[PDB]
RNA sequence: CGAGAAUAGAAACUCUUGAAGAAGUAAAUUAUCUACCCGUCUUGAAACACGGACCAAGGAGUCUAACAUGGAUGCGAAUGAGAAUAGCAGGAAAGCUAUAACAUGAAGAGAAAACGAAAAACUAUGAGAGUGUAGAAAUACAUUUAGCAAUAGUAUCUUUCAA
RNA sequence: AUAAACAUACUUUGAAUCGGCCAAGUCUGGUAAGCAGGACUGGCGAUGCGGGAUGAACCGAACGUCGAGAUAAAGUGCCAAA
RNA sequence: AAAAUGAAGACAUUUUAACGAGUAAGGAAACGAAAUGGCGUAAGGACAACAAAAGUAGUAAAGAUUUAAAGUAAUUUAGAU
């Protein structure tokens, strides 16, 4: 009982019968193993950012 | 007065509602079919516009 | 109600939406969780992918009863004793009555420490406490009591 | 034929009220009339929001109406939805328009010297909405999204639907 | 006033194989087999009922006479329709006996409503 | 309703008992009223029929008085000389008749059914002194309620009340929107129906006055 | 959910079913009151 | 809340009371068909009793299939000979003489929950639309002539009634004795199968007298008077005050019933005391009613004009059409 | 000669057939065109593939239990407590009532010991509300304000060897 | 440049299915096969209608019920409309 | 699909526009502008002559045979025996 083994046949109407689902940009802007010296900078930015954002915000 | 829906007519002493008149003061209309004006004659001399 | 069933809307169709090429037939796989680790291996893969194994050591005899213990945050401390009652004692300080919140009494037996209090003195009587809740406790001007 | 895309089938909105409740069926009928005659976005928005399905119409507690409320002293929070009470934190006063008020909800915005509308009062008193702040709550904290995906994926698992010898 | 009353097919929509076996009623049936020469609309064998086939929504349930049947079972049911006798008409159900025939046919002769079953169940 | 539980309200249990009821229960239930002369006399409604007993026939084709020839139990029937049909061939066979179409006119008795009467009368006036007992026992409550008021009041003719005080209720605008479609449409047509009855009443009354 | 259902066995037999109960309670209550009747301070 | 006066009246001589009587709470709440409906299709189950076939119908043959070979199916076959059973069909469902489909247990499912505050939601909701006429009426009941239809009785004459001739004569009195002769009038018998098991009268519904504690011995007057039923203030529920799903019963109120439905079911604004834990709802608009907002907005300028939608014109050709 | 515009003008008809049966519809027959045996497995059956002589009645996704999603419902940091069980009227397998054990949830991580949550948050885009102008019918721009849901990314905090 | 608001992005739950077959300005093994196996696309399966006399796939063209016209593949001595 | 109207009419509203082939399979009920529309079998609770005798029935029920009518269809309705 040999069967087809294998048939790309239909396969790219398939695929594009709901198209190629592209990314969102979120997925373009993830920071996740990014230079460890830039990263440290940037969280020491922000840090300093808050604290004086905050610090107006218990000001007034 | 009476409704436009309401046509009394005569009953041969049989049995009647207490809202339908008796038919001593009921008096039967004669059925009307015809409503169309028939053709108006004019004069001899003119023509009809229908030539 | 057996005349909303999808029975009563096959009817007519002669394989009563269960396909023809495939049937309906007794099994699809075997009985139960059959198969779990040869052909429904990528089920429990996918979506139970610690089943199999052992973690942890194991208690021969657990006392359920050991591990009891009812926790309470301290924003929501004053709810037990009700708004009316917290609004009495509202202006407050060291020296005269304080009411007393018996944590105990309502069931529960360790004071968390999360949320904000109200800025009122309190003592407040548990079993257990945290750290935080502590601290909170006593930055709002109270007491903390142990019991048991 | 023509070689359309797809075909013409319903689309997926909801444009009356759902389930049987003769009330929400005149408030639909209200608010239906409204954005109709007057054309205004506010009473577009509550017409839609009055046709969502129960699930998607979340509760806001007290304690998120207080907080939204805070630089809008004088204002009318609308939210479509049950308005639930948080024990935790006190009331301030304030004014606002919801389907259903919690009994302690209620007693504690009334309490407070608020008020608690209906939505029948608000298209009386604010028709096209000048006063109002709109809200909603939140949709996410359902515990039935923690389960959904796959529980073995890399990136952002499923939470494992607890069952025989469950570790 | 009578509108003119168009139907797209007066015949029936038998069963197939009706004609064939008497086991299988002339109640129409979808046939859904896999090699059906109906359900495949063959030339000669392609007649279905369809939603086209509806008549004409204004004279749909029309009686030819031009008015809609309208079942009455006594005299107290005929004033239901004695506002609208020029557009519905009465019919004696099939189970009232003569004597009440005769309450209902008399009584809309005073109402001026059309009968149907004028002539049911008359003495010999 | 029935509230002894030891009874039962089963028509398929009832009849079994019926064709299975022996001789004793039989005789006591093919009973027969008697008539005017004879209930005067003895103040008995009905007793149990009994052979050589006068009866007269009053349901069914032929309304004869005769004598009770015989009292057939297992056919819960009985017989007359009078009510007869001829087989035929030429003799004559009874007629069955049951013994709830006839009512006796001439007693026959013997030495028990005297007795039997005797304590027939007797649960009669018995029964008669304990229903008066009740009777005044709850016309005494009434008179102390109302004591302008008099008990004969209920056996004679009831004026209803026409005073017609409406109360206003914040449901009656929503009346209409709480109703199926189905009770919706007959409601509104009843509406219909009735205004144009008073349409028809007006008309005829302004006919009348004119 | 890994499903742990125990009808493997013979369950058919294992059922007991509670249609006793609305007369346990007239049972239980009418000897309740039969005790009373019978000596008040035992049933105290 | 201003809660508009309710009147009550003597049975006996049909004299109005001179101390009229507040209406109660729990004929304002809402009247949510949809609620009824869930726990009136719950509670109408709870009276069925257990039934079931015979665990061994069917099944007490030794019956084995013959297999093939032998022209004949596969359907197991009756063992033995000498009798026409010998050789037939077998346990199988569709044999004659043999076991049904999933055979019907007794222990099935009879009986329905329902939350308290869902049934008590019910009966409120039923209770405030037995006071609405429209709904009463388009039930089924001869209303008419009654003078109030939240009908109260005082609690002087209730206590009277000891025979079934004073029950009639007050019913005729307070012009409630159209629904009673109404169910005389029209009572049949039952159309099928259900007069072998015994159902054979088939009634209509009448009047519901609802008492309250004081009222004891008035109920033996009322309860042999066909298509009357009574029930006690505090065992209302849905099978009561809509029977068939439809709701909007005729009730007869006693004055000691009336004044105990305050507290049995509240305010809403009070939580209840028979009823712990449940209070009245407050329905989704407070004032149902949209004439009043349709009006205001009118009056403010708001609503832009009635619109007619314009007869859009049939097609057209240019080419040859001069017009 | 002539568009716009201003000013005045004009359309109501004939014949035939029909309760001696019109128009339509139905049944039977005839004539032209048209029509392979249904159900099923199969890439493919009208198939020289199998079941089917005919008719009537019976005949096959049901019931109990655990979980999940989903649409309608009640209540809501609580919900349920028709858990057993205990009372009420009425006589009741129905109905009503019981400040209540517990179930699920409000707190999560760790094998376990031992623990147990705020910087009263930040950023981005986003729902809504006004004023003015104009087209001019609706509508289209300018500008002031609020920034909920959702998504993404940040600080901060509990637990873990590890988030 | 062109198209796109009954556009777009989806989320949840789930059915059936993974025996395939044909064509070819295609390929591999084979002398070859209505053989075996592949790349791309279109079809049959799931599909009737007009034409090729007849045909699962070829050519035209895809179907709510009808009337009137202009057509497509292809045809005009008769069967058979021209 | 979009506009208009909307406590009750009615034919599940009015107008305009686009569309309608199909095996396996899906579209549970309810949801006034209705998140597909309906026919049939049997049983249970209601409703059925609104003015105090309230659906039909010995002046002929159910059933059976046929003749016609309504519905695209499932089917329903009526006459005669």
């Amino acid at each position: 009982s040999k069967d087809k083994n294998r048939s790309s046949h239909n396969q790219s109407h398939k695929a594009h019968r709901n198209g190629f689902y592209k990314p969102k940009k979120s997925a373009y802007m993830s920071t996740k193993g990014m230079n460890v010296q830039v990263l440290k900078n940037t969280k020491a930015q922000r840090k300093f950012a808050l604290a004086k954002k905050l610090e107006a915000k218990k000001a007034a | 007065s009476a409704p436009q829906w309401f046509v009394p007519v005569k009953a041969g002493d049989a049995k009647v509602p207490a809202y339908y008149p008796t038919d001593d003061m009921i008096q039967e209309q004669k059925k009307k079919l015809r409503t169309r004006k028939g053709a108006k004659i004019t004069a001899l001399d003119k023509p009809a516009w229908n030539l | 109600a057996t005349r909303f069933r999808q029975t009563r809307r096959r009817r007519g169709h002669v394989s009563m939406g269960y396909g023809r090429i495939g049937k309906h037939r007794k099994q699809r796989g075997g009985r139960g969780n059959a198969g779990g680790q040869h052909h429904r291996k990528t089920w429990f893969t996918t979506f139970h992918p610690d089943y199999f194994g052992k973690h942890g050591m194991r208690v021969f005899h657990l006392k359920a009863n050991k591990y009891y213990c009812p926790s309470i945050n301290v924003d929501s401390l004053w709810s037990l004793v009700g708004k009316d009652v917290q609004a009495q004692y509202k202006n407050a300080k060291v020296g005269e009555e304080v009411p007393v919140i018996d944590c105990v009494k309502h069931g529960y037996f360790k004071v968390l420490g999360k949320g904000f209090l109200p800025k009122q003195p309190v003592i407040v009587r548990a079993r257990y406490f945290s750290e935080k809740a502590q601290q909170k406790i006593k930055a709002v001007g109270g007491a903390c009591e142990l019991t048991a | 034929a023509i070689d359309l895309d797809r075909h013409h089938v319903r689309k997926h909105v909801s444009k009356t009220a759902r389930g049987n409740n003769a009330y929400m069926k005149l408030l639909v009928r209200l608010y239906g009339f409204l954005a109709r005659r007057t054309q205004s976005k506010f009473a577009k928005t509550i017409l839609h929001r009055l046709c969502l399905s129960r699930v998607n119409r979340p509760i806001v507690s007290t304690s998120k109406l207080a907080c939204l409320m805070k630089k809008h002293p004088e204002e009318t929070a609308v939210c479509v939805n049950t308005v639930t009470y948080d024990s935790r934190y006190p009331v301030p006063k304030m004014n606002v328009c919801a389907l259903k008020f919690t009994k302690t909800a209620e007693a504690a915005i009334t309490k407070a010297g608020g008020k608690c509308l209906r939505f029948d009062e608000l298209a009386l008193k604010a028709p096209t909405g000048r006063k109002t702040v709109l809200i909603r709550g939140k949709r996410n904290v359902r515990e039935a999204l923690k389960h959904f995906g796959k529980v073995c994926a890399k990136k952002n698992p499923a939470k494992q639907y607890k069952g025989k010898q469950t570790k | 006033i009578k509108p003119k009353i168009v139907k797209k097919y007066t015949g029936h929509f038998k069963r197939f194989d009706s004609n064939r076996f008497l086991r299988v009623k002339a109640s129409w049936r979808v046939p859904r087999g896999i090699d059906n020469r109906l359900r495949r609309k063959f030339k000669g064998t392609n007649l279905l009922p369809k939603i086209g086939y509806g008549s004409a929504k204004a004279t749909r349930n029309m009686l030819p006479c031009g008015l809609y049947k309208f079942p009455v079972r006594n005299t107290t049911d005929l004033e239901m329709i004695m506002m609208q006798n020029r557009k519905y008409a009465a019919e004696i159900s099939h189970a009232v006996s003569a004597k009440k025939r005769q309450e209902i046919i008399q009584r809309a002769k005073i109402l001026n409503i059309r009968v149907l079953n004028a002539d049911a169940r008359i003495k010999k | 309703m029935k509230f002894n539980c030891k009874v039962s309200s089963n028509p398929s249990k009832a009849r079994k008992a019926l064709y299975t009821a022996n001789a004793s229960q039989r005789a006591l239930m093919m009973s027969a009223r008697l008539s005017k002369e004879l209930r005067e006399k003895y103040n008995v409604i009905a007793i149990p029929i009994h052979k050589d007993d006068e009866v007269k026939i009053i349901k069914g084709h032929q309304k004869v008085a005769g004598k009770v020839t015989a009292v057939r139990r297992s056919k819960y029937v009985i017989n007359i000389d009078k009510l007869t049909k001829t087989k035929a061939n030429g003799q004559t066979v009874p007629i069955a008749i049951r013994p709830s179409n006839v009512i006796i006119t001439k007693l026959f008795l013997n030495k028990d059914r005297e007795a039997l009467l005797a304590k027939k009368a007797e649960s009669r006036k018995s029964y008669k002194e304990l229903v008066a007992k009740r009777n005044e026992e709850v016309a005494k409550a009434f008179t102390a309620v109302y004591p302008a008021l008099n008990m004969d009041i209920f056996g004679k003719k009831v004026e209803p009340i026409t005073e017609k005080k409406p109360i206003r209720i914040p449901s009656k605008k929503m009346a209409e929107k709480l109703m199926s479609k189905p009770t919706l449409r007959a409601y509104k047509t009843g509406i219909k129906v009735h205004k144009a009855k008073n349409a028809i009443a007006a008309y005829k009354a302004a006919l009348a006055k004119k | 959910a890994v499903s742990n259902i125990h009808f493997c066995k013979d369950w058919r037999s294992k059922v007991h079913t509670w249609f006793k109960q609305p007369f346990r309670k007239i049972r239980r209550h009418q000897t309740r009151v039969e005790k009373a009747k019978a000596v008040f301070p035992a049933t105290i | 809340s201003l809660r508009p006066f309710v009147t009550i009246y003597d049975g006996i001589t049909g004299e109005a009371e001179k101390t009229p009587v507040r209406l109660p709470a729990v004929f304002l709440a809402p009247i949510r068909g949809d609620v009824v409906h869930f726990v009136y299709r719950n509670q109408s189950k709870n009276t069925r009793q257990p039934e079931g076939v015979s665990t061994e119908a069917g099944k007490q043959h030794s019956a084995i299939s013959w297999g093939t070979g032998r022209a004949v199916a596969r359907i197991p076959r009756i063992s033995g000979s000498g009798s026409g059973r010998n050789g037939q069909g077998a346990f199988g469902n569709m044999t004659r003489k043999g076991h049904m489909f999933s055979p019907l247990k007794n222990f099935r499912k009879w009986q329905r929950k329902t939350p308290k505050q869902m049934r008590r939601f019910a009966v409120a909701s039923c209770i405030a639309a037995s006071a609405v006429p429209a709904l009463v009426s388009a039930r089924g009941h001869h209303i008419a002539g009654v003078p109030q239809i939240p009908l109260v009785v005082n609690s002087k004459s209730i206590s009277v009634i000891k025979k079934t001739k004073q029950a009639v004569y007050l019913l005729k009195k307070i012009n409630a004795y159209s629904d009673v002769l109404k169910v005389i009038a029209s009572k049949t018998v039952r159309a099928g199968q259900g007069k072998m098991r015994g159902r054979k009268i088939k009634e209509r519904k009448g009047p519901l007298v609802v008492y309250g504690n004081d009222d004891l011995q008035a109920v033996k007057a009322f309860r042999n008077i066909p298509g009357v039923d009574t029930c006690r203030v505090e065992n209302l529920s849905v099978l009561n005050l809509a029977p068939g799903c439809h709701m909007g019963r005729f009730i007869i109120w006693t004055e000691s019933a009336f004044k105990k439905l305050n507290t049995i079911f509240g305010t809403q604004k009070k939580m209840a005391q028979g009823k712990s834990g449940f209070r009245i709802a407050h329905a989704q608009m407070a004032v149902p009613d949209m004439k009043r907002v349709v009006v205001a907005a009118e009056k403010a300028k708001l609503l832009r004009a009635k619109i007619v939608l314009p007869k859009v014109p049939k097609r057209a050709n240019p080419l040859k059409n001069w017009a």
